[PDB]
């Protein structure tokens, strides 16, 4: 019944990253932002930047569009660190 | 960009 749109991409940063370089945060914002372009229209982004998992969320137009995020993220690396995609899970806050 | 750094 639920066509998921929304993408949950993991472990792109821990938040300490953030402690010592306060331009970090936006630069990984608009890297995901042009990254996920290629895969649809984005509805919304964002970054969990106090989530210890190192979360983010995008949402997307199409259903297709997030399964084509998930698909070319998942396993792919990040700033030296490899990052999980799937699809949101409908229930989980971050 | 960060992207594919491993
Ligand atoms: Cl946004
Ligand atoms: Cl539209």
């Amino acid at each position: 019944m639920r066509h998921e749109r929304v993408v949950i991409i993991k472990n792109m940063f821990h938040p300490m990253d953030f402690e010592d370089d306060p331009l970090v945060l936006n630069e990984i914002r608009e890297d995901l932002r042009v990254e996920c372009s290629k895969f649809g229209q984005i509805r919304k982004l964002l970054l969990f930047d106090r989530h210890p998992d190192g979360v983010a969320s995008v949402s997307f137009r199409d259903p297709e569009e997030a399964d084509y995020c998930i698909q070319t993220l998942d396993g792919r690396w990040f700033g030296g660190r490899q990052i999980t995609a799937q699809a949101w899970d409908g229930t989980t806050d971050y | 960009s960060r992207w594919d750094v491993k």
